């Protein structure tokens, strides 16, 4: 199946165990500008096709990868480098420094599978 | 929220 692509489970793991050492393959749903008001910030809602989850936030250093549109949604790409970090109030965000887009939005074409939001309270 | 990129960072935020 098309989700036999995807790192199932690396969303769940990312947020619970925050092992920095996997290199996930996951598919990119939706991109985003933050408001920023000066350097663009781009979030990423991503796929590992369970779950999804929007609280990822691209370096800027990769920012031209979604400007020359190398990266946009339904693409699939293989984290190689992230951080995750925890905010005050219990939330965590995953910032991507490094990436490598596998398969093109255009060869994807659609979203793999049938992920659901993850559950992070 | 995340909207925001002050949301993404509150050591940064005073």
């Amino acid at each position: 199946s098309m989700v036999g692509q995807l790192s199932e489970g690396a969303i769940a793991a990312i947020m619970q165990k925050g092992d920095t050492n996997i290199k996930p393959i996951l598919q990119v749903i939706n991109i985003r500008p933050i408001t920023t008001g000066s350097p663009p910030r781009y979030r990423l809602l991503m796929s590992d096709g369970l779950n999804t989850l929007s609280s990822f936030m691209l370096a800027t250093q990769l920012n031209p990868l979604v400007e020359e549109e190398q990266l946009s949604s339904n693409c699939v790409c293989q984290i190689h480098r992230f951080i995750v970090n925890t905010l005050k109030d219990g939330r965590r965000v995953v910032i991507l420094m490094e990436l490598e887009v596998l398969k093109s939005a255009e060869a994807v074409g659609v979203k793999i599978g049938n992920p659901v939001p993850y559950n992070e309270g | 929220s995340l909207s925001t990129i002050n949301d993404w960072d509150d050591m940064d935020d005073f």
